[PDB]
RNA sequence: UAUAUAUAUAUAUAUAUAUAUAUAUAUAUAUAUAUAUAUAUAUAUAUAUAUA
RNA sequence: UAUAUAUAUAUAUAUAUAUAUAUAUAUAUAUAUAUAUAUAUAUAUAUAUAUA
């Protein structure tokens, strides 16, 4: 049957080290287990090779200017043909950045009841957010409706993440 | 269409219409640029657009090209059966019909509108050979193509 | 024969192409050397082939039709087979008393059908022949089926106008067969000096992974100059997914030409599938595959020359200039080109070296020109088996110092092939044998007062003859002597 | 200049009325003239001392025949040619490329 | 069909500034044929015969129109309209602006 | 001849040529029964081979 | 009335029971829904496109097309040669509505060259001196056309006459094809929506259906697909296909009025409640499958929030695979198992998908399953289905019942598929694992095996050398670095062409001669080298194997023998453009994937080949009883016993060429191959097959080899 | 030309069949609302058991 | 006092079944209108045969 609960743990396959989290793991698999000079061919040079290619290894980016260079690539008449994508149309609210809960607010039962009021226990939802702590971020049509869109759009998680990745 | 198909539009009210579909020249000019820019500077380039233009060329076109007139307005000469040479048949031996319907004509004329980017030459072999003599009539006879 | 597949020495790495057009690749411009020359001169007559109004024309369009129709045939039970899995319905003539596996039976049973509709039936067995030799191994014929030669028509176009456009074909237009008389005359003459070069075989060494592809993609290539939208041969264009670039992949359509192809290098890929059926062994008929090119008669001397020029004409203005030692040597290969230094056909080749000045080339230079060229031959897997004995063989003809040499013993006297358990002839058949017999003897330079004697003697024995009814009467006759007078003996 | 064409024969606009073949154009004075030059070699000395006159007079004879075909071409490339390319030059997918 | 178009055009005439019958658009003869092409100059014969039976206002110009337009080369008039020409399709003229 | 004969024009080309000459041979009288190579008799070559 | 002009895409079913399912067969679950749609596209129509496609160009074709109504009222009505179609006149007099004179008819009748004078002056008649487009005008008008040639393009085309004055005029095919146009006519019905596959004036009321998949390459018409979309683009008139199921419709995803949160919508839930007693108990050649867009995640953070992620589209993924597994949209699903690996149905929805790419661009990419990518995703969501449409598989990717290979790069998960989905199941017989020839087998069958000999003639270079080959081919820029990594190509080169081919020569039985065997190879070039007469399919998955087998390091090579294998046998495969191998395993398993939703027990079948009992006993067999042998070739299963006797009665024409070994290793060969098409589409056939006695107890002592030759025929069992 | 017979076409009437539309009745399905029953989940109360 | 398990009661949510109301679709029956086909009768036209 298939499983419906994550692992509580991962596991590798020798060292019987076990992972609160599957990076973690990702990372001790990555480079403790890629020393190993036992072989007739096992040397620590090709290791520093193959540790440089997992590192490097990115298969889903849109954008990939580095592959992209030397694509030399010649004009074909029915290749114009195409015409831009001139007609997009949205519905949604016109905006790009969005209000965020990065903390959220505790709930007390016992002690300092009364000093929070969550809009839940009334059934309706916050126009504002109601969390701890909160954030304005930058998420590209966040709100969007109406069609799919460019299909390339910038969103930075909040400020509590690293958000390297974006740049 | 050089003012042929000339067309008219109704007057009434047209509320909410957008048609995008136009660009200044400037926009032309870098395009057509662009366009010079990737390609190879060979044959290769000008190749199909001289292909596509001549199509399109024999595609509409009153003129019709037939030789039977010519043929038939030669072969009526007449002249001696006693001769060793007949210069009728020197003739007709030239202006050998390839059954290509003749596309060098309609070559030539698409070539003009990319002369800047093409030339059509005359091919070497379509010479009299500079070894012969005025006498020597298929030379002769080639030169005279080649003026016409 | 067919169990030998080319060895190449430096295989063409997979990184050097583009992304797929459906099928093809093309090559990607970085890449250099042979490969590189090989692809640029068949693209090159691709797109001469690409524009050409000499066919559309309905009567060249009939003379290839008609080209494709003989006598003889085979895979006739392939083609019934593999149209009737598709569900069409053959029709049968069988009452019209004609051989099923006749290229015209099946020819026939097609000419209704839209040809789009067959073209599932390409993939289909090909029956196989043999023919013995004298002195060799025996030949082979391969007849493909009447819908496969048709779809290979664009690869004998461009073969032609390589062949009759450069080097104008090496004789292989074969108008009378005595132009290479003096030419090996010419060839063996004192003041030249000559090089006998072969491939070892080319029909086992032409490949798809490493020649067939380069040309498949330089056709497709070759044929994209030209409107997307112009069916040929009643092959109609149609829409292709494009992956060369994996940002932008699309979909564009393509004209009947580059459809063609795109089957066309698909079967290649997929490599022919022969069915052996030997009268001679005993129940044990076959079938497998193999790369080895049919290359059952003239229709595959055009390729083979072809690329054989091909090769050679790069072999000689580049590899070897950059690679030789002999500073002689050097100054001696440069100003040395093909169409006036090289001929060949199919396999065979010849190659004359200019005069060299009231002298000759130092064997040791002769002996590091001939290694560099194996050596280059085995790049790609070509067994060149060259040799240097200042003699002319081209076409099995044999000159010594401008004196042809008939080979007597490929004509022997008594022997006669036959492919087949049984003779299957009729007597009064043995005329034309003798009449054929005996010119040999003429052509072939013997004794003419007493080979005219032996022949009589053969004649006379012919002259008579017989036959008996299935069952019922036996039948005789023979004829006059003067008979043979008409038919050319003295 | 923008929207312009350069053209290597002289032009006038699309004609009125029918057509038919003329003999002032151009091409057919090109013609012409080159015809009755050639003539004018045949029957120069150099072709006098080594040409039968019987072939000569027929080989004058064939010229003149092609001089006086009512062809319809240089007509064309005059008034009609000139329009065909005006409309076509907004169909290609590439636009003319003159100089 | 009983000639049913014919009482059409009568039973419109009472409730003109309602509906409007028209000359059907295929009915005109096309406007770059000439006079000489027969079927194209019968066809204008009848067009000028059913004018006045429609409630179009703007028939007589229509039916004016026509006829021009297939003497556009032997009568080359001009117009004083812009945006308009001698050999524009008759049926599209319409609105009095353009007359 | 539906092999031979894919398009219409080569047909009607060999019709007008078998007619005209078989036309022109009787009434010329040059001869009749001259068995002259046309395009119709390909097939029956094909079909006796 | 609003019309969708339909172009069909890749695969698209045409044999199917209605034309509407092969476009989304979402539209068929609700009675509600179905009641919408009209579909016209006649077969008539299709065979005069099939015949005309090799005579027009597009433009050509959309512009003949375009002004055609959409029920056509009219026909092509064919006369017969003026001698025979003039009698015609006066058989009937009453027949000569054109009154043609009966002095000229009777005149007609006796000359030797009838002329055209019968059809002179008949109103719309056309000459065979006459082009497609005049037909096409006339069609607009709606009367019959009356022609003189059979090759017509846009209205049926019937005879005039009865078929006395056409034959010998005309010969028996062509006489039968005008059969359904003689009576052609069938009401066209004013329902909502109307789809057609004939184009028309695209406009307010006319659209064009976007599936975002390759057209149909075989279908006539797939040429008019760009200049139809780049039209319809520049107005805002593609339609995609979720689209039509909403009440009013308009082009557009996540529309502000509707939620499209309803059954219709999921098209998870695929059901069949009605039935008919039709003898397709099922059509097991036509496949439901759909196209689905899943979101990814990695873990959350230190307080719990998580990424914004991304979503891909997955191609094709056949449905039953997922509504067997019990999988639902808006159902966050753990991704990762317990050693970091995919969870097994993730891992099949990507083998039997036929693409991935990012959901709004169309760049494909190869989804990477291993610790290689940091902050790795661990939660998937399905979200919705794209697309969701029944497409043919007969005989698409493989042709033969014999045997198939399929070749894929080294470091493929095919162990999960021909492993954990049988095992899945474990009850119904899908193949036998000795049947299926992993691509490692002839390796490992040397003493030394060829790895380890490739080893060992590899350690003999210098170790830098080694060095610098390995690192060249991980560094994708490291153009050619000719010196290291050629030595190596010739070692291996050298090596495979000395043992490895004739090892492989001298299995061939084993590969093709069994039940049915499925392959696998490391390039077409082991096989076309040892002339092995098996198809070979070239496939690709869309994941990254290159990381994947850089995990796997329990092997005789410290994960640096395998890539430097990988990209050996890389370089030896045959530059072709490779297929999915999705679609090979859609044509295997796929109709597995549907038993489980049948409501009928299944039938066996087989084909058993009788043997004559004398070349046993003369082979030194002992064998019981007179009665000849009979070996089964190949199981199949049906559900209905009806059909399927009243289609038991063909007679194959492929005989078998049975041998067998005195170890009981049995072989058999059919002299004409048995193609995949042949079998009727109603039956079902294992993955793989094994031939075995039906009756094993018959013989009681194997005798030497034996051969022999014997027909097909197809059989009940008990 | 006239009469009689037969065939075909057109018009009108009558009958029969089929299709489409509208109205009325009945049945079934689907959706929404309300009531009742059963199952499952969650919360609260009470009882009993076990652990702390 | 807290946690867990089991039983009973009450509340809320979801699913299924049954009843009632409303909407939509389909099928069947009856009535009316329109179209098409076939048969019969009458009239007119055309063709053919026979008689004068
Ligand atoms: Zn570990």
């Amino acid at each position: 049957v298939t499983p419906i609960v994550n692992p509580s743990s991962y596991v590798c396959n020798v060292c019987n080290a076990r992972f609160s989290t599957m990076s973690a793991l990702s990372e001790h698999l990555r480079s403790d287990h890629r020393d190993d000079a036992s072989t007739l061919l096992a040397t620590p040079m090709i290791n520093n090779a193959i540790r440089s290619f997992l590192t490097a290894w990115d298969g889903i980016r849109i954008l990939s200017p580095d592959v992209s260079s030397k694509h030399l690539s010649a004009y074909l008449d029915s290749a114009v043909a195409n015409g831009p994508e001139l007609i997009v149309e949205d519905t949604g609210l016109c905006t790009s950045f969005m209000l965020l809960d990065n903390i959220p607010s505790a709930h007390l039962t016992k002690e300092l009841i009364g000093f929070t009021w969550f809009m839940q226990m009334y059934q309706m939802t916050p126009p504002l957010p109601e969390g701890a702590v909160n954030r304005i971020v930058c998420m590209t049509n966040w709100a969007s409706l109406g069609d799919e869109g460019r299909g390339l759009e910038v969103r930075l998680p909040p400020p509590t993440d690293s958000s390297v990745h974006a740049y | 269409a050089n003012n042929l198909l000339n067309s008219t539009i109704p007057i009434s009210l047209r509320p909410t219409i957008l048609c995008p579909w136009f660009a200044s020249s400037e926009d032309l000019r870098l395009q057509q640029v662009m366009h010079l820019v990737n390609i190879s500077s060979n044959t290769a380039a000008a190749l199909p657009l001289v292909e596509a233009l001549s199509t399109l060329l024999r595609s509409v076109t009153p003129l019709v090209l037939d030789p039977t007139v010519l043929t038939n307005a030669i072969t009526t000469i007449s002249e001696s059966t006693t001769q060793t040479i007949s210069p009728i048949s020197e003739i007709l031996r030239l202006l050998q019909p390839m059954g290509n319907d003749y596309a060098a004509f309609w070559k030539c004329i698409a070539s003009w509108a990319y002369n800047g980017l093409v030339t059509t030459v005359l091919s070497e072999d379509a010479f009299p050979d500079s070894s012969q003599s005025i006498t020597h009539l298929p030379s002769m006879w080639k030169c005279l193509f080649l003026t016409l | 024969e067919y169990s030998q597949v080319p060895d190449i020495k430096d295989p063409i790495p997979p990184s050097a192409w583009t992304g797929p057009i459906g099928n093809v690749r093309y090559l990607l411009p970085s890449v250099q050397g042979p490969a590189r020359h090989l692809y640029d001169t068949w693209r090159a007559a691709a797109r001469q082939i690409a524009q050409d109004p000499q066919w559309h024309d309905p009567l060249n369009q009939a003379i290839m039709r008609a080209q494709y129709v003989t006598a003889r045939g085979g895979s006739s039970a392939s083609l019934k087979f593999a149209l009737k899995v598709t569900g069409i319905v053959l029709p049968e003539y069988d009452d019209s008393k004609v051989k099923k596996s006749s290229k015209i039976y099946q020819a026939a049973q097609i000419a209704r059908i839209a040809f789009m509709l067959l073209i599932a039936a390409i993939h289909a067995e090909v029956t196989m022949g043999i023919r013995n030799q004298v002195q060799r191994r025996a030949r082979s014929i391969m007849p493909l089926n009447v819908i496969q030669q048709a779809i290979s028509a664009p690869h004998t176009l461009v073969a032609n106008y390589i062949n009759k456009h450069m080097n104008l074909s090496t004789t292989s237009g074969s108008v009378v067969t005595d132009k290479v008389i003096p030419l090996i005359l010419y060839a063996s003459t004192p003041p030249n000096t000559v090089v006998n070069v072969d491939i070892k075989a080319c029909d086992a060494s032409i490949t798809y992974n490493y020649f067939l592809s380069v040309i498949c993609g330089a056709m497709h290539e070759g044929f994209e100059v030209g409107n997307a939208d112009a069916a040929f041969m009643g092959v109609p264009s149609t829409i292709v997914s494009d992956r060369r670039s994996s940002v932008a992949p699309y979909s564009r359509p393509i004209s009947g030409l580059q459809t063609m192809v795109q089957h066309l290098a698909d079967l290649y890929a997929a490599g022919f599938r022969y069915s052996v059926s030997d009268a001679f062994s005993s129940g044990n008929k076959f079938s497998f595959p193999t790369s080895t090119f049919p290359s059952g008669s003239t229709a595959t001397s055009t390729e083979h020359t072809a690329n054989n020029s091909t090769m050679m004409e790069y072999f000689l203005n580049v590899h070897a200039p950059s690679h030789v030692k002999s500073a002689s040597l050097k100054r001696i290969l440069t100003d040395m080109t093909i169409q006036r230094n090289y001929v060949c056909q199919g396999d065979d080749g010849i190659l004359l070296l200019p005069h060299e000045a009231a002298s000759k080339i130092s064997a040791d230079d002769m002996n590091e020109l001939l290694t560099c060229l194996r050596d280059y031959g085995q790049l790609f897997g070509w067994n060149y088996d060259i040799d240097w004995s200042d003699t002319a063989e081209y076409l099995k003809l044999y000159a010594l110092m401008g004196c042809r040499i008939p080979n007597t013993s490929r004509h022997p006297p008594v022997g006669k092939e036959y492919a087949a358990p049984q003779t299957d002839e009729i007597w009064p058949s043995l005329i034309d044998i003798v009449i054929g017999h005996h010119l040999n003897g003429v052509t072939d330079v013997l004794n003419w007062r007493e080979w005219l004697r032996f022949s009589w003697a053969f004649a006379c024995y012919s002259s008579r003859g017989g036959y008996t009814n299935p069952k019922g009467q036996s039948f005789s006759a023979q004829y006059p002597w003067w008979t043979f007078v008409y038919l050319g003996i003295p | 200049p923008p929207n312009r064409m350069v053209y290597p024969w002289p032009n006038q606009p699309l004609p009125r009325l029918t057509v038919a073949p003329t003999y002032d154009s151009a091409m057919s004075n090109w013609i012409s003239t080159t015809i009755a030059f050639f003539i004018r070699v045949v029957n120069s000395v150099n072709m006098t001392a080594t040409v039968n006159d019987l072939t000569r007079r027929t080989m004058t004879g064939v010229m003149t025949a092609m001089r006086q075909v009512k062809t319809m071409t240089p007509f064309y490339i005059q008034h009609m040619c000139p329009t065909e390319l005006s409309v076509l030059a907004s169909v290609t997918v590439t636009p003319p490329f003159q100089v | 069909n009983d000639y049913a178009a014919f009482w059409k055009c009568i039973a419109s005439w009472a409730y003109n500034g309602l509906v409007t019958t028209v000359l059907s658009e295929d009915a005109f003869p096309d406007s770059s044929q000439s006079i000489t092409h027969l079927p194209s100059m019968w066809k204008c014969l009848f067009l000028t015969l059913a004018g006045p039976m429609t409630s179009d206002p703007h028939s007589p110009v229509k039916v004016f129109m026509a006829l021009a337009n297939l003497l556009a080369q032997p009568e080359p008039i001009a117009i004083g309209v812009p945006g308009m020409h001698q050999t524009t399709p008759a049926s599209q003229f319409s609105h009095p602006g353009v007359w | 001849t539906e092999y031979l004969f894919y398009d219409s024009a080569l047909k009607a080309r060999v019709m007008k040529g078998r007619y005209n000459w078989e036309r022109l041979s009787s009434s010329l009288s040059l001869n009749v029964g001259s068995r002259v190579p046309s395009l119709f008799d390909v097939p029956g070559k094909w079909v006796a081979a | 009335m609003i019309t969708i002009v339909v172009i069909p895409t890749a695969h698209f079913s045409w044999t199917d029971t209605n034309f509407l399912n092969s476009v989304d067969y979402r539209l068929t679950s609700q009675p509600k829904i179905r009641d919408r749609f009209a579909v016209y596209a006649p077969g008539w129509l299709r065979r005069q496109l099939d015949e005309f496609s090799a005579s027009l160009t597009a433009s050509e074709l959309l512009q003949a097309l375009q002004t055609i109504p959409i029920p056509v009222k009219a026909r092509c009505l064919l006369l017969p040669k003026p001698k025979r179609f003039a009698q015609w006149l006066l058989d009937v007099p009453s027949a000569n509505i054109w009154h043609i004179p009966v002095t000229t008819l009777r005149a007609t009748v006796a000359s030797k060259h009838p002329s055209s004078d019968v059809y002179n002056y008949i109103p719309d008649h056309v000459p065979p001196s006459a082009e497609f487009d005049t037909v096409t005008r006339r069609v607009a008008a709606g009367r019959d056309i009356y022609v003189r040639s059979t090759k017509v393009l846009g209205a049926p085309l019937c005879l005039a006459a009865p078929a006395k004055y056409y034959a010998g005029y005309l010969s028996t095919h062509q006489l039968d094809g005008v059969y359904p146009d003689n009576w052609a006519p069938d009401n066209f019905h004013k329902r909502e929506f109307c789809l057609t596959i004939l184009p028309s004036l695209l406009g307010p009321r006319t659209f064009l259906l976007d599936v975002d998949a390759d057209r149909d390459a075989s279908y006539p018409l797939s040429v008019l697909w760009p200049q139809l979309r780049v039209l319809a683009l520049k107005s805002r008139l593609l339609l995609p296909p979720v689209a039509l199921l909403r009440r009013v419709v308009d082009p557009g995803l996540k529309p502000t009025w509707s939620a499209d949160s309803d059954a219709a919508f999921r098209a998870l839930r695929l059901s069949r409640p009605s039935s008919a007693s039709k003898p397709t108990g099922f059509d097991f050649s036509a496949l439901p499958v759909v196209d689905i867009i899943c979101l990814f995640e990695s873990e959350p953070d230190d307080h719990g929030r998580v990424a914004p992620g991304t979503r891909l589209t997955i191609h094709s993924v056949p449905t039953d695979l997922l509504t067997s597994l019990s999988i639902q949209e808006g159902v966050r699903y753990p991704l990762r198992q317990e050693s970091g690996m995919f969870v097994p149905w993730v891992l099949l929805a990507l083998l039997m998908s036929d693409d991935v790419t990012i959901s709004g661009t169309r760049r494909s990419v190869k989804l990477e399953t291993a610790h290689a990518s940091a902050r790795p995703f661990v939660h998937i969501t399905v979200e919705r289905c794209a697309s969701a449409r029944v497409v043919d598989v007969r005989g698409s990717p493989a042709m033969y019942a014999n045997a198939v290979c399929l070749t894929l790069p080294k470091g493929s998960y095919k162990s999960t598929i021909i492993d954990t989905l049988p095992a899945m199941f474990s009850d119904l017989s899908i193949l036998e694992q000795a049947a299926v020839i992993d691509s490692d087998a002839l390796g490992d069958s040397l003493r030394p095996s060829f790895e380890t000999q490739f080893l060992e003639r590899l350690e003999n270079l210098d170790p830098k050398l080694l060095d610098r080959a390995v690192a060249s081919i991980l560094s994708p820029a490291s153009d050619t670095s000719d010196d290291a990594v050629t030595t190596v190509l010739d070692v291996f080169n050298a090596l495979y062409r000395e043992v490895m081919t004739p090892a492989q020569r001298s299995r061939l039985p084993l590969l093709t001669q069994q039940g049915r065997v499925l392959a696998f190879a490391h390039s077409d070039y082991e096989l076309l080298s040892a002339n092995i007469p098996i198809q070979v399919v070239r496939g690709s998955i869309p994941i990254d194997h290159v990381v994947n087998l850089l995990a796997r390091r329990n092997r005789v090579g410290g994960t640096a023998l395998q890539v430097l294998l990988d990209y050996c046998y890389r370089t030896q495969a045959s530059p072709l453009a490779p297929t999915p191998a999705g679609r090979l395993y859609k044509q295997l398993f796929g109709p597995w994937l549907m038993v489980p939703r049948l409501s009928d027990p299944l039938i066996k079948l087989r084909l058993v080949a009788s043997a004559p009992a004398k070349v046993l006993r003369a082979a030194g067999w002992t064998i019981d009883g007179d009665p000849p042998l009979e070996v089964s070739c190949l199981c199949a299963y049906v559900t209905d016993r009806a059909m399927a006797a009243a289609l038991i009665e063909r007679r194959l024409d492929s005989r078998a060429l049975v041998n067998v070994g005195g170890d009981q290793l049995m072989f058999v060969e059919y002299a004409p191959p048995l193609p995949l098409v042949s079998i009727p589409r109603t039956f079902l056939l294992p993955v793989t097959y094994v031939v075995h006695w039906v009756s094993p107890q018959r013989v009681l002592l194997n005798g030497g080899n034996v051969s022999f030759t014997s027909g097909l025929e197809w059989t009940f069992d008990d």
